């Protein structure tokens, strides 16, 4: 088995953040703060 | 998902509560709580123990001559699905519901003379 | 003939109803009409493998179940269907005649109310109800000194 | 000599010692890292742990055994009253930290 | 490719190895001993046991002669200790019975007396071919 | 400065479908033996001086008790920061059915019936998290967002929720409602009695 | 008209299909190759529901039905009874039964014409079955084995049973069913015929191990494609049987 | 008295129970299959002398006959009259139905 600490494995994680759960975790973070800086500027 | 009932009280069972027995002849029996269950393993009987529905019914203290219970039963042949045939059956349900518990307390107090 | 001979003859031979007659069989007509499915035809039929490896591969591409639905009314198509009612299950009171039943339970419901089935009913009485309890109480207050004694 | 037979160690040298928290509210000992081109945001909060229930979930997870079935889950309440803000603390890097 | 098989959920498991179940198909034994329990792992003084669906290596202690002086695979459908299923329902059945197996999956017997798990049908396809109800 | 003295609720810093961390103190068990505290296996029945220790806590040089030989100390009350825990629901305090779902359609809040056992109601806004967090009830509890990028397809799942338990975890208990118990029951002798 | 498949490596095609003269069901699977199997073969002709019974994926031998009736057992839930209905066309009546042998791919196996059944059936499940289904109902047994839904598959072209079923028991068998009936295996000498393949008019599917003298003793013996008969076996197929066979 | 009361509620202790014993009265071939579930030789008396109403086998003809004397057998007796409890009786009890269409 490869570890956690493989760089195969180290690799694969990465591709995987750049491409898949990055966009969701942008989006999610863009409605957050939409609603958050709502909250400061009322 | 959906509601069973206790094999041996007739409490309503919910999901993750209670035990099933499998027996080997192909019977499932459902209970909603282990004092039902260790019941059942002693062998006693739901008729004779007065906590139960099986005794209520048995013993006449059970509104069970209604035309409201009529309504429920379990439907062997589905229907196709259809949005006015649910929402009016939502208010169907709760109609239903108001007029058993009307009819059950006056079989109450009937029973209270 | 040895065993395994007469299983073969029994692999061999062909059983036919006595009567000679035939079964009617029941293949649609669509059948002789389609063509069919070649993979290296550049015109051939676009599978769910293909939608699947399009949409992310095996695991990760999710099945929509209720695509292929075949309802009255189409946008109903992905509708949440309801299950449980304040403690009771939708499913146990679906009728598809339900209308007629129901408001036949109205009109009982009104034949009983003009009957009077849901109606509603002493100072003398209420008087010796209280002579009793006060004696039940008094009774209750010389066991309990009894007990002390 | 050696152990006839193998044997894993009990307990994790990781969380040692073993000795009582030295204070009651827990302590982020880490916050992500920060990058400049997001929008502001934060990144913690606060709440009490009132209690678990049970629920039952549709699964969609594609290619397990499970999918497109129900599922019974524990799940634990959290009762989050909204915080206040009161305060602004700036912090500098040092050779020290 | 050895007799443990794939795509199996964590379930409680009931058997460990010593028991003696009931043998439910009608290949001539009437019990199974279990000695051993496919894909178990490696842990000091813990003994090997399986659950509904896993496969055991059994003797036969009471049944037909010849099935006697060997050691069978075997499939366990039926177990008494309770288990909880991913619809959140814990269960048991009234006994432990398994059925003797081929390391390819293939049953030794040609029926099945009683119910088989839902696990032991789904994991192989010739128990639930051979099942008459499945619980 | 835009955010002094102003409120902040949960939902404008998570969201559903998040994986976070909870940060808290754990369980306290007090002075625990090594059988507890470690897992250790028991020694055989009647041994002498106990049975619930440690064979041997030093049989080799040095002439030492080592840090890595289990000894009878405090258990519990440990901080503890457990990572990857997903959102299942964010109910908001003023909505009369936060624990109604798309399917079951009893209006009904988060709270069982007779209260959270040793809490009381929730009547805020609440976060269910999947599985279990490392307080106690009445805890306070860090919530904190995941220093990482995840690489798993469950933090990127949509959770659907068909029904939430609000039975009494008092005990068994039965019912969802107060309305779904006197429909089971039915009319009880106190109720003619009022 | 006799295809080649397996449902994630496994050549049991029946025992996770259910193929009828008017539906397909198919069990959900991680992938989409078993469902695309069928839908190549059976382009939009009739429909093909992804289904569960039960929680489980052995549909095939969980169910049973024919062009007009399909029968669902009684652990079948709600959900799954509604996506069924929603599924097929209104001209299929679907009931789920409340029979002790569950197993209704294993206990009944039916044509569009007659039905035979495990002999331990309830009375009122054998009422259930000739109303739904419309056949007439015999309770038979197939080289004594009671799971006649397992050990038999059945089209109104002809039958395919067991392969050591004596040559008098095929006899009453096809003069019972009315149509020709042949001993013979799948998936490489497997005696488990209706666990191994499912079978229409027009169409059947085996296994991947199955091998070419019993693909083609199947494709005689259920008409498939063009010049197919079951009088071909003892003919011109009969060298053929007799070398691998023997 | 009763062999072994502590362990009496285990599953590997469990008897027959009074619905399969009605069921074995109205049918044969439900008892059959629970005797073909047993063997022969390893049975009181062979299995030849056998209570139905108990569920239980003796060896020999005079004990069976001993047994229906004591007051067990005529329990078990009073609640076959009675009637045992099943899923049908379940189901009336709370006023539920199947509907078959
Ligand atoms: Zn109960």
């Amino acid at each position: 088995a490869k570890s956690a600490r493989a760089s195969r494995i180290k690799e694969n994680h990465q591709r995987f953040k750049k491409n898949i759960a990055g966009p969701v975790e942008a989006a999610r973070l863009e409605r957050l703060s939409a609603k958050l800086m709502a909250i400061a500027q009322a | 998902m959906r509601i069973e009932n206790c094999f041996f009280c007739g409490r309503p069972a919910w999901p993750s509560k209670g035990i099933t027995f499998m027996r080997n002849d192909g019977k499932a029996f459902r209970f909603c709580r282990s004092k039902c269950h260790k019941n059942f393993k002693m062998k006693r009987n739901p008729r004779k123990l007065k906590w139960t529905k099986a005794y209520r019914k048995n013993a006449g203290k059970e509104m069970v001559v209604d035309s409201t219970l009529q309504f429920a039963a379990r439907r062997n042949v589905p229907v196709r699905y259809n949005r006015e045939l649910w929402q009016k059956t939502l208010k169907a349900m709760e109609r239903i519901s108001e007029i058993r518990a009307r009819r059950e307390r006056v079989f109450y107090k009937k029973r209270m003379a | 003939i040895g065993t395994r001979l007469q299983e073969v003859m029994a692999r061999i031979h062909v059983a036919t109803p006595m009567d000679g007659t035939t079964r009617e069989t029941f293949i649609p007509e669509a059948v002789k009409n389609l063509k069919k499915y070649d993979k290296n035809d550049p015109n051939r039929r676009v599978l769910a493998r293909d939608i699947e490896e399009a949409n992310g591969g095996a695991g990760v591409f999710n099945v929509d179940l209720r695509k292929d639905w075949i309802l009255e009314n189409p946008e109903w198509k992905y509708d949440k269907i309801p299950e449980i009612f304040d403690g009771k299950n939708v499913y146990d009171y679906i009728d598809p005649d339900i209308d007629a039943k129901l408001q036949a339970l109205e009109e009982e419901e009104e034949r009983l109310e003009k009957e009077g089935f849901y109606d509603e009913d002493d100072e003398e009485e209420e008087e010796i109800l209280q002579k009793a309890e006060y004696i039940r109480e008094q009774h209750a207050l010389i066991r309990n000194e009894a007990k002390m004694r | 000599s050696h152990r006839k037979y193998e044997a894993p160690r009990h307990g994790s040298l990781a969380f040692l010692p073993r000795k009582r928290a030295a204070r009651h509210r827990g302590r982020v000992k880490s916050f992500p890292k920060d990058d400049p081109k997001k929008p502001v945001h934060l990144t913690a909060a606060m709440g009490y742990k009132a209690g678990m229930t049970t629920i039952v979930r549709d699964l969609d997870r594609p290619g397990a055994k499970a999918h497109k079935k129900e599922v019974v889950e524990a799940v634990t309440i959290i009762d989050c009253p909204p915080m206040v803000v009161v305060g602004l603390v700036g912090y500098i890097e040092t050779p020290r930290g | 490719k050895r007799g443990a098989p794939g795509g199996k959920l964590k379930m409680t498991l009931g058997l460990p190895v010593g028991a003696i179940m009931n043998c439910a198909d009608n290949s001539g034994a009437r019990n199974l001993y279990i000695i051993a329990v496919k894909g178990a792992g490696a842990r000091l003084n813990r003994l090997p046991a399986g659950g509904v669906g896993d496969m055991v290596m059994a003797t036969v202690k009471k049944g037909k002669p010849e099935l006697r002086k060997k050691v069978h695979p075997a499939v366990i459908v039926r177990q008494a200790k309770p288990w909880k299923r991913f619809d959140g329902v814990f269960l048991y059945f009234e006994d432990n019975a398994g059925v003797i197996v081929n390391p390819k999956g293939e049953m030794k017997g040609s029926a099945i007396t009683g119910p088989v798990g839902k696990e032991a049908a789904e994991l192989w396809p010739r128990i639930a071919s051979n099942a008459g109800v499945v619980m | 400065r835009s955010l002094f003295e102003k409120p902040v609720t949960i939902d404008t810093i998570f969201e559903k479908d998040e994986m976070i961390d909870v940060i808290a103190v754990t369980k306290g068990h007090g002075f625990v033996g090594v059988t507890a505290r470690w897992g250790t296996k028991k020694l055989p029945r009647k041994t002498h001086k106990g049975l619930r220790k440690v064979a041997c806590i030093g049989a080799w040089h040095p002439s030492h008790v080592q840090w890595t030989v289990a000894r009878a100390g405090q258990m519990g009350y440990h901080h503890r920061t457990s990572v990857n825990h997903k959102i299942y629901r964010i109910g908001k305090g003023d909505d009369e059915a936060n624990a109604s779902t798309e399917t079951d359609l009893t209006k009904k809040k988060i709270t069982p019936m007779g209260g959270f056992v040793r809490y009381g109601e929730v009547n805020n806004d609440y976060v269910m998290i999947k599985g279990s967090v490392p307080g106690v009830k009445k805890r306070i509890m860090t919530l904190r967002k995941s220093l990482f990028t995840h690489t798993s397809r469950k933090a990127l799942e949509k959770v659907e929720l068909k029904w939430i338990d609000t039975s009494s975890e008092f005990g068994h208990g039965a019912f969802q409602t107060a309305a779904e118990k006197k429909q089971f029951m039915g009319t009880l002798k106190k109720d003619l009695q009022t | 008209m006799a295809v080649r498949a397996q449902f994630e490596n496994s050549n049991e095609v029946g025992v996770f299909a259910t193929l009828t003269n008017s539906y397909c069901l198919v069990a959900l699977g991680a992938s989409e190759n078993f469902y695309s199997v069928f839908e190549a073969e059976l382009q939009d002709v009739i429909p093909i529901c992804r289904t569960t019974i039960a929680g489980t994926r052995i549909i095939g031998r969980l169910t049973a039905g024919n062009r007009k009736g399909l029968l669902v057992p009684t652990t079948t839930t709600d959900q799954e009874l509604q996506h069924l209905r929603n599924s097929l066309p209104d001209d299929i009546r679907i009931q789920r039964i409340e029979e002790r042998l569950s197993a209704l791919g294993n206990v009944i196996v039916c044509n569009d014409h007659t039905a035979l059944i495990h002999p331990d059936l309830e009375r009122e499940t054998e009422e259930i079955i000739a109303d739904v289904l419309g056949v007439e109902v015999f309770r038979q047994t197939i080289a004594d084995h009671v799971l006649v839904g397992s050990y038999m598959a059945l089209s109104n072209q002809g039958g395919l049973v067991h392969p050591k079923t004596s040559i008098q028991d095929q006899d009453e068998l096809s003069s019972l069913l009315g149509v020709p009936l042949v001993a013979g295996s799948v998936n490489r000498g497997s005696n488990v015929i209706g666990g191994g393949m499912v079978v229409n008019d027009w169409l059947a599917v085996t296994g991947l191990d199955t091998t070419a003298p019993e693909l083609s003793v199947i494709e005689s013996v259920f008409r498939l494609g063009e010049g197919a008969g079951p009088g071909a076996i003892n003919t011109s197929m009969k060298n053929t049987i007799v070398e691998s066979f023997y | 008295g009763v062999f072994a009361k502590r362990t009496m509620t285990k599953t590997r202790r469990r008897l027959r129970d009074l619905d399969q014993i009605e069921r074995d009265l109205r049918s044969p071939r439900h008892l059959q299959q629970y005797k073909e579930t047993k063997a022969a030789e390893d049975l009181p008396g062979l299995g030849l002398y056998y209570c139905i109403e108990c569920a239980k086998w003796f060896e020999s003809e005079t004990s069976l006959v001993g047994h229906r004397k004591g007051k067990p057998h005529k329990r078990r007796l009073k609640q076959l009259k009675e009637g045992a409890y099943t899923h049908e009786e379940a189901m009336a009890a709370i006023g539920y139905r199947i509907d078959n269409g």
